[PDB]
């Protein structure tokens, strides 16, 4: 009911079922969000980290429950597992890493204070 | 990327103590689903002893957690007691065998 | 009719004493193979003790023989020594849970 | 090698792969052994026995292995405990039961010195 379906195939079949718009970037409806995620398509088929997908799909389709109305997205440890990784590669294609995903927003970890989804790539 | 395969999922839940009466706390949380690929059998053993058991040996690739790291949180009960709970974030699956 | 399911197979091996030296003596056996249907998972689980262990809660659908009838033979060994042998036909497979 | 595979779909999928004529029956080609089990396919669909269809196809292309120059089918007690089960209804449209499948001839066990298949319905 409350929560959305995911329509972005990329972002398809990984842990969770359902999302709710508007992003935690601002994208108002899946489909101007599944364009951005496009751009980064490149990317990911260089495989800096193996976790990066799952990552943006975490913050731009955001888990979503009825349980409750707030959203779940990936926690910091988890993106700078990732961010190092990739912030190199992305200074290829003379690329800044964007403010966007700036890993200072994401809670620092997982708990009744606060939800976010974790990696087996961590960090402080 | 096949929805079949063995996986983590995500959900969110309310642990509250099963006997005491207390104030739910809603955490996040993960379980590992799917159809590990590798087929299960078991075949006959020979013994030559009086005894057997020994009746088969048979294998059988389960779907379970491989990295799991451990929680805990205190919970607040009616009248005085305040309460510690202690769970597993899980953080990846694997197909492993059924018995070891 | 699905090649896939848990099922029983048929062949033949020969069964000879693994240490001694004997005679092989050629038997037919049947084995469990297949996919059983049931997904798998586990999924974690909250203690209040100081201790934990209780990790998690699984299930998995393994294949097995449902119905098996003991067999037995016996083997002679060079020497004086003739050996008896013991084994299992296994006449149904079903998809049992792992853990019971 | 020795051995030939199993050609009739009907049989198809069943413990054992292989199968040799010619036909414990004396069929030479599966093919009409084929034509033979068609005959049995009401049988079959009444459901006198669950076992049924396997032990026919045990009779009529029996298992075969490279280990051995032997043809492997049925013991005795499966064929009985499917015997008695279907013997009636074979007399309703109004049929004998063959001597073909005259449960004598087959071993009463499986065994060293004899080797046939077993199914839970059994006998002595
Ligand atoms: O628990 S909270 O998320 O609400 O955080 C602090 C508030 O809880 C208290 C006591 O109430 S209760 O926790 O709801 O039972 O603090 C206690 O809670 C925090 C959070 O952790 S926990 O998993 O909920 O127990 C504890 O922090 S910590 O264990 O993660 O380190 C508090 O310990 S501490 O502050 O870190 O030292 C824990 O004990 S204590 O009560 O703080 O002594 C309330 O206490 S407070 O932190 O001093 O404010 C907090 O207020 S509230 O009314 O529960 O919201
Ligand atoms: O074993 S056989 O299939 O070859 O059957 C009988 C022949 O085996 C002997 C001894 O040689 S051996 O068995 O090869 O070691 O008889 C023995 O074998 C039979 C068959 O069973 S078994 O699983 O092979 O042991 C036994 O029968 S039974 O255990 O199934 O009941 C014999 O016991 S008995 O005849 O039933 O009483 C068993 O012992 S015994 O040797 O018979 O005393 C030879 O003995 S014989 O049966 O008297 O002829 C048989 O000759 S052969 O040279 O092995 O072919
Ligand atoms: C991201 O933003 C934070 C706070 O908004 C700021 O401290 C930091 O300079 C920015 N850049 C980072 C974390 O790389
Ligand atoms: C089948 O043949 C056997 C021996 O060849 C004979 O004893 C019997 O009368 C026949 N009919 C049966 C077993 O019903
Ligand atoms: C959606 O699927 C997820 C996992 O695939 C499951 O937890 C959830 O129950 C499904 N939706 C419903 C209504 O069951
Ligand atoms: C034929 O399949 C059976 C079971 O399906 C198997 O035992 C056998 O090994 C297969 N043939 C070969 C050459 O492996």
């Amino acid at each position: 009911r409350r929560c959305d379906p995911i329509r972005i195939s990329m972002c398809q079949n990984l842990g969770y079922n359902v999302t709710k718009m508007p992003n935690l970037v601002g994208h108002e409806l899946q489909t101007d969000a599944e364009l951005q995620l496009t751009t980064f398509t490149p990317l990911i088929q260089y495989g800096c980290s193996s976790q990066l997908q799952f990552f943006l799909c975490s913050v731009y389709v955001p888990m979503c429950t009825e349980k409750i109305n707030i959203p779940i997205g990936p926690c910091g440890g988890m993106c700078l597992s990732v961010k190092r990784r990739c912030e190199p590669v992305l200074k290829e294609f003379g690329f800044a890493w964007p403010e966007s995903l700036n890993c200072s927003k994401f809670p620092p970890q997982n708990d009744h204070n606060h939800m976010c989804m974790e990696g087996p790539g961590d960090e402080e | 990327s096949d929805p079949r395969r063995c996986m983590r999922h995500h959900y969110v839940d309310s642990i509250s103590h099963p006997l005491y009466k207390c104030s739910s706390k809603m955490v996040l949380l993960a379980r590992c689903e799917g159809h590990c690929s590798q087929a299960s059998r078991s075949e006959p053993l020979v013994s030559f002893s009086t005894v057997l058991k020994q009746p088969f040996r048979s294998s059988c690739h389960c779907c379970r957690p491989q990295t799991s790291k451990l929680k805990a949180l205190r919970l607040r009960c009616s009248g005085g007691m305040r309460l510690t709970a202690t769970y597993r974030y899980i953080l990846s699956c694997h197909c492993e065998e059924c018995n070891s």
